[PDB]
């Protein structure tokens, strides 16, 4: 009789879930290109820092 | 007709929570699109120098060669 407002509620509860869904697959993408981007950058920075001690090293070789 | 306000105040508040919600939920996802746009333009400024030393330490090495 009232179970009309019984079964709405599921419904509700399951469109919520699919648009939190949705929701989570965004930010998890985002989440983990952010990530990705935070151990490329790590990289770089240690890379530089290894190249530059190279040179350091390599110019005092020729001035002497 | 207290069941009329009761019903419309019911909605109401829960249409607040509703909005609240949703400007959290956007917020936070415009900060990690900001987050990614950052890091993609500092590591874009880091690959740059990197090559750049890579070039240099070779030209460098070239040069301790020509003495030996
Ligand atoms: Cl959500
Ligand atoms: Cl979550
Ligand atoms: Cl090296
Ligand atoms: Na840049």
């Amino acid at each position: 009789e009232e179970e009309k407002r019984r079964v709405r509620r599921e419904r509700n509860k399951l469109a919520a879930a699919k648009c939190r869904n949705r929701r989570r697959e965004l930010t998890d993408r985002l989440q983990a290109e952010t990530d990705q981007l935070e151990e490329e950058k790590a990289e770089l920075e240690s890379e530089i820092a290894e190249l530059q001690k190279e040179k350091e090293r390599l110019e005092f070789v020729l001035v002497a | 007709s207290q069941e009329r306000i009761k019903a419309e105040r019911k909605r109401l508040r829960n249409r607040i929570a509703a909005s609240k919600c949703r400007k959290r939920k956007l917020e936070r996802i415009s900060r990690l699109e900001e987050k990614v746009k950052t890091l993609k333009s500092q590591n874009t400024e880091l690959a740059s120098t990197a090559s750049l030393l890579r070039e240099q330490v070779a030209q460098l090495k070239q040069k301790v060669l020509s003495h030996v």
